[PDB]
């Protein structure tokens, strides 16, 4: 139904968790390892 | 292609959302990073925080309402004014009031925290400078501020609980990144990843719930502020019809399961933590502790939601209630056709929601795994992520018929 | 930098722009006659747009004010000059007393008008509508204008002539079913309304309280109305059977219990479980029930054997032939005696943000309360110019003196008028409705005392009122629907004491109101004396914010005399006023953020009539669509259910229901299977196309029309009648609130799917239509 | 010190903000309301939000080496 596109949508979304997420630790880290 | 690029406010509060966040957490004075169980959890009070003190307040904040209001409706000249009056003179009465609470939190938290935590880079120097006390209240306070004006910027483009979700997006993100899952199992722990097919059942079962319950009854008034109001007898043709009833709300579970958690908690860490093996309070008590979830969640949650008064205004302004047979009978009588329906499918969503917690829990019966990091976090991190769809729902489509198609 | 600042910092803008203007009226005073003709000339000249010339805003002011002097007079104050700026700008200046108003409202009209689009003055009344029209006219012959100002009936010419001319002088009520009167028409030459942006609001205090939806709603052919006259004679008559306990408070709705129930038994409808589809029943019970409780007859009066049960609620002043609702009017019929067929419905729109934000600009005029700027941003975007004329607020107004247990306490307001009147005060009341006004001068007839009422009673008679009351010991009574915004004049040597007296009977639903009934006392800047009568007893307390009032008291004190406004009494009221009006706002939003989405609906429709009326050959588009959308039925099939899917008896058998039409075309033929859509379309657009032009032998320019009326009227009724539908979604959004969240999701939803559904289903009938003759 | 001024500034910075949300409110808080339209322009209060941001983040350089 609209949920199998849910699903499919629920792994889309997850990945840009996963790249947000990346984002984060690599500024945060930045203020952290550079200064 | 499938994105139909057009909401110029989709990826804009999504990209402002990661900037904001990771600073907040690696923020230096608090940063403790967890919640888990105890171990794998943390805090002073019994709080898993991300963060110093946001996530709190806002718990703080929706519960300080709720239960105010609930046990007590009426303590000053409040209920609903006509809905936005009442309702925004209502808001404001929350920001306030969580804002508060936040601070309360802010030197519980802080004290316990930085006297005596697992490896915590804290120097002392006295209270060094202006106290881990008043300086950490400082950070505390002044961290409430940061997050909530984030928050409530966040509600603007992504969520008020799209902040909410985020967390989620990180905690749920951080594991199946495999930062750590590859270790205790019986040579195995990395084998068996049908696991992840698994789980994906877990996510169909996830929307069925929340379609509602559903449905409704007929009649519609409207009174403008004066003199009179109006009626129709028939007219128009069309499909639609009215829908009412409702499913349990966006992280029921976790409301009651966070019961659960505190007498568990302090079974897991008592002065001198005894980790009570033979009385294991991590897990042992725990079918016990899970029924208790269900009765205060889902009983008294929906007795207040179902908001007894609601035959009232229905029966009120003329209404027979539609559902599964013609309605009928009006007035109290009612409220029984309702109560009956609403404490019913209750007792259906019961089944499936607990049916998540105990899901890793009737599979965990021939290998069981130390590592229970999931579950709960995927009910709140579709949670979010249902809501979100509700965001692009009404947001999409625009005029359809002047395509350039006839 | 929001606060005082900003209101300052205005200060200055104005204080500047007002020198260098004034400077201008002053070397203009050389008699600057025919000189000033050419000036009418060289202005209009000037602009001939939108482009906002502000230079000429200047010198075309100090003319206006110069060409009133030379008119009659009222052109020396500011606040009124400085008025047409803001409101040039689109905010609010003034607050009443000289001020300007009159001449205020000239000087903007004069330059925008100039565009030669035409401009609109929102007014409250039609009695109104006549009032500034006239009173500034003088300058507009001056400098060459055509007014025109729309009314109830008519405007003695004619609608087109009337907008197209420059300046538009009317009430909103009007402009709204003006605006509509562009829907059902045939033609397009109906000048109804050339394009509607700008509009200055006088007395815009009320511009913003006109919260129910603008309806216009004519053409009601009853099937059911033999029944209705014999049924609801029953009916109206079956309620009364019933006694006082039905319970109707604090709103429209009512129901009633034991003896309710009992009574629906007690009358035809033996049935104890009445309410399995048979509420319709119960319907016309609820009906007369509501009737003739919820308004009186007497709020809903009948003029001397017009025997036409006309409604003058809502701040109106009588309001010939028409009803809010479907069930009502014929309800309270069957109470009076000549009972009418019609209930129908048509179109509505929000007198406001729908209506004026659809396009351009406001400015109202006087009231510079704290509660109108929140909307002024939510709607309209507007601000506010709080600015004094000469001597500020030279009136003087005493507290609410309350009284207790009933409106005795207007007794002694009685006594209050004569004592006044023997002091020789010129007085006037603004009562809350008709039936109460009438026992009041009923009163003074008792007491003996001269007086005029204009409560509604006959327009003639506001007319004669209007230079009459306030003529030096002279008494009036009226309905606060002849109590805002007027210009009255005392004669002569009438101020002598006190100046003017107002008491009125009570306080109204809003703050503002009850001080616009007030404020009624006070032109050109000078004295006089307001005070009001309350009771614990009397209305806008009796039902709202009772129950806290009744221990407030009780527990404070039950002895005493009359007098009384010790222990926050005052205090504790005014917090009620604020709170009834916040129920307005509550209402205020439902309606009106639904309605925005409408608002969306609303525009491709009848847009969409628009083009159709324009265009002749719409013919290869309207085929098209009705294939395209009935050959897609057809063709829904995918995988899934399948709605159709081409292939035999499948298709044949949902086709068939598809295609139901007498004529005849390939319906029995079977066996085929070459769906590429072009063989498919092709068949059936021949079919249509062929018989199209086979049919448009009948005549070139007959057949040209038909489209029109079929189009219009086919297309109109579906959208009205599945209108009477979105009256029912708004049920659905009384839902919403429990369950989901409340942004009007659920209503957002359906109003989308339901038009889709909608227009599909035009194409469908539209164009079966145009076969038959 | 810097800190030590900084840190008065701190918690003052900390009540500007608890203000701004108080009459952030019109629009409405904590879980949601009705999507006024007219929309929001980047609020003169804004700046205050601008000051909370920049404010962490200095003293995450600060509260370390």
């Amino acid at each position: 139904k609209a949920t199998i596109s849910v699903i499919i949508f629920s792994l889309a979304i997850g990945v840009y968790l996963w790249i947000l997420d990346l984002t984060f630790t690599k500024i945060i880290s930045f203020i952290l390892s550079l200064r | 292609l499938f994105e139909l690029k057009e909401l110029r406010q989709k990826f804009i509060f999504t990209l402002l959302m990661f900037v904001i966040y990771r600073l907040g957490s690696h923020i230096p004075i608090p940063g403790i990073n967890f919640a888990l169980y105890d171990i794998f959890s943390g805090g002073n009070l019994g709080r898993l925080t991300v963060f110093a003190l946001g996530v709190m307040p806002y718990i703080s904040a929706s519960i300080m309402m709720q239960l105010l209001t609930v046990a007590i409706p009426s303590l000053q000249r409040l209920a609903k004014e006509e809905g936005d009056y009442g309702r925004y003179k209502i808001n404001e009465y929350t920001k306030y009031l969580t804002l508060f609470v936040a601070t309360v939190q802010s030197l519980g938290i802080a004290f316990w925290i930085r006297g005596q935590v697992s490896p915590k880079g804290i120097p002392v120097v006295e209270n060094p400078g202006i106290s881990f006390i008043l300086i950490t209240v400082l950070t505390l306070v002044a961290g409430t501020m940061f997050l909530v004006w984030i928050a409530d910027r966040i509600t603007e483009k992504g969520i008020g609980n799209g902040a909410s979700l985020i967390i989620f997006a990180g905690i749920v993100a951080n594991f199946p990144n495999a930062v750590i899952q590859f270790y205790e199992k019986v040579k195995t722990g990395d084998i068996g990843p049908l696991t992840l097919l698994l789980i994906i059942a877990l996510i169909i079962a996830i929307i069925v719930g929340i379609v509602y319950v559903q449905e409704a009854e007929r009649r519609i008034p409207i009174q403008y502020p004066g003199r009179q109001v109006g009626r129709q007898l028939y007219a128009g043709r069309k499909t639609y019809l009215p829908i009412k009833i409702n499913p349990a709300g966006v992280i029921p579970i976790i409301f009651a399961q966070a019961l659960l958690l505190i007498p568990s908690t302090l079974l897991n860490f008592v002065q001198n933590p005894f980790i009570k093996v033979i009385a294991d309070m991590f897990q042992p008590g725990a079918i016990f502790y899970n029924f208790l979830y269900v009765t205060f969640i889902v009983f008294f949650t929906y007795f207040y939601t179902a908001v007894l008064i609601n035959p009232v205004e229905l029966a009120e302004n003329l209404h027979k209630a539609g559902a599964f047979i013609p309605g009928v009978r009006p007035g109290q009588d009612t409220v029984k056709y309702l109560e009956r329906i609403i404490n019913r499918l209750i007792f259906f969503g019961a089944l499936f929601l607990s049916v998540i917690a105990l899901i890793p829990i009737l599979i965990s019966v021939w290998f069981n795994i130390p590592f229970y990091f999931g579950g709960t976090t995927a009910l709140i991190v579709v949670g979010v992520a249902l809501d979100t769809f509700r965001q692009i729902e009404t947001y999409l489509i625009q005029k359809k018929y002047k395509s350039y198609v006839r | 930098n929001k606060m005082f600042d900003p209101t300052k910092r205005t200060l200055n803008r104005y204080e500047k722009i007002a020198n260098d203007i004034d400077a201008i009226r002053g070397d203009y005073e050389n008699l600057s006659d025919d000189a000033l003709k050419h000036k009418t000339i060289e202005f209009k000249e000037r602009l001939e747009k939108g482009a906002t010339t502000d230079d000429l805003l200047v010198e075309a002011f100090a003319v206006v004010r110069e060409a009133s002097r030379r008119v009659t007079g009222m052109f020396p104050f500011k606040v009124q000059l400085m008025g047409g700026v803001a409101l040039h700008d689109g905010n609010i200046a003034e607050m009443k007393t000289g001020e300007g108003k009159t001449l205020t409202s000239t000087l903007p009209v004069y330059l925008n008008a100039l565009t030669g689009k035409g401009v609109h003055v929102v007014t409250v009344n039609e009695y109104l509508a006549s009032r500034d029209a006239e009173q500034m006219g003088k300058i507009f012959e001056f400098l060459g204008l055509t007014v025109g100002l729309n009314l109830n009936s008519m405007s003695k010419d004619e609608k087109r002539e009337a907008y197209a001319a420059d300046i538009t002088y009317s009430t909103n009520n009007e402009l709204g079913f003006d605006y509509l009167r562009d829907n059902m028409v045939l033609y397009k030459e109906q000048m109804v309304q050339r394009p509607l942006h700008f509009a200055v609001i006088d007395e815009v205090d009320s511009i913003l309280i006109d919260e129910a939806r603008t309806p216009l709603i004519i053409s009601g052919q009853a099937a059911k109305s033999t029944k209705l006259y014999v049924q609801a004679n029953a009916f109206v008559r079956t309620l009364k059977a019933e006694k006082d306990y039905t319970y109707d408070i604090k709103t429209k709705a009512v129901q009633l219990t034991e003896e309710g129930m009992t009574k629906a038994e007690k009358a035809f409808g033996i049935d104890n479980l009445f309410d399995v589809k048979h509420v319709a029943l119960n319907h016309h019970i609820n009906q007369a029930l509501k009737a003739h409780v919820a308004m009186q007859k007497d709020v809903d009066y009948v003029v001397e054997d017009g025997q036409v049960v006309i409604v003058d609620s809502f701040t109106g002043r009588l309001m010939k032939g028409r009803r809010y609702s479907e069930g009502l009017h014929q309800a309270i019929e069957a109470k009076e005696g000549l009972e009418i067929q019609n209930e129908s419905m048509t179109l509505a729109t929000i007198t406001f943000q729908n209506y004026f934000r659809m396009y351009e600009k406001l400015a109202g005029m006087t009231g510079t309360a704290k509660t109108e700027e929140e909307e002024f941003r939510n709607i309209y975007n507007m601000q506010v110019v709080t600015i004094p004329t000469n001597r500020p607020v030279v009136r003087d107004d005493r507290p609410d003196l309350i009284y207790r247990t009933m409106e005795g306490k207007f007794k002694a307001v009685a006594e209050d008028v004569a004592q006044r009147y023997m002091t020789g005060q010129p007085v006037l009341v603004g009562t809350v409705a008709v039936e109460t006004s009438e026992l009041i001068s009923k009163l003074l007839k008792n007491k003996g005392i001269p007086h005029q009422v204009l409560n509604a009673k006959n327009h003639e008679r506001e007319a004669q009122i209007i230079e009459e009351a306030g003529q030096k010991g002279a008494v009036t009574i009226a309905t606060n629907m002849a109590g805002r915004g007027t210009d009255i004049k005392l004669g002569e040597g009438v101020k002598e004491l006190g100046g003017l007296a107002v008491v009125g009977t009570e306080r109204h639903e809003s703050r503002r109101i009850d001080n616009q009934l007030r404020g009624r006392s006070g032109r050109q800047g000078d004295p006089g004396i307001t005070q009001f009568y309350l009771s614990m007893e009397d209305e806008l307390m009796r039902r709202f914010g009772a129950e806290r009032t009744m221990a407030m008291l009780d527990r404070f004190g039950m002895d005493d005399s009359t007098p009384i406004q010790s222990k926050m009494v005052s205090r504790a009221v005014e917090s009620s006023q604020k709170r009834v009006e916040g129920n307005n706002f509550d209402s205020r939003k439902q309606l009106l953020q639904y309605d925005d989405v409408l608002r969306q609906q609303r525009e491709v429709i009848y847009k969409q009539r628009f083009e159709v009326i324009d265009s002749e050959n719409l013919r290869e588009i309207v085929e098209n669509m009705i294939k395209s959308s009935l050959e897609r039925a057809i063709a829904a099939y995918t995988p899934r259910e399948e709605l159709p899917e081409e292939w035999k008896l499948d298709g044949l058998v949902d086709l068939i229901n598809t295609t139901y039409l007498d004529e005849g075309a390939l319906e029995k033929s079977d066996i085929f299977g070459k769906e590429p859509d072009e063989m498919l379309e092709l068949i059936m657009d021949r079919i249509i196309t062929k018989y199209n032009e086979k049919e448009e032998q009948f005549g070139k320019e007959q057949m040209r029309e038909f489209e029109k009326v079929i189009v219009l009227r086919a297309v109109d009724s579906k959208w009205m009648d599945h209108i009477d539908a979105m009256d029912q979604l708004r049920q659905g959004i009384h839902l919403r609130a429990y369950a989901q969240t409340n942004p009007l999701r659920e209503y957002q939803m359906e109003g989308f799917a339901m038009f889709e559904h909608m227009i599909e289903s035009i194409e469908d009938e539209v164009a079966k239509f145009v076969m038959k003759a | 010190l810097f800190v030590i001024i900084a840190v008065v500034l701190i918690i003052s910075t900390l009540l500007q903000k608890g203000r701004g949300d108080v009459g952030a409110a019109f629009g409405g808080g904590m879980g949601q309301s009705i999507f006024g339209v007219g929309g929001v322009e980047t609020i003169l209060t804004k700046a205050t939000y601008w000051l909370g941001a920049l404010f962490l983040v200095l003293a995450l350089l600060l509260s370390v080496i």
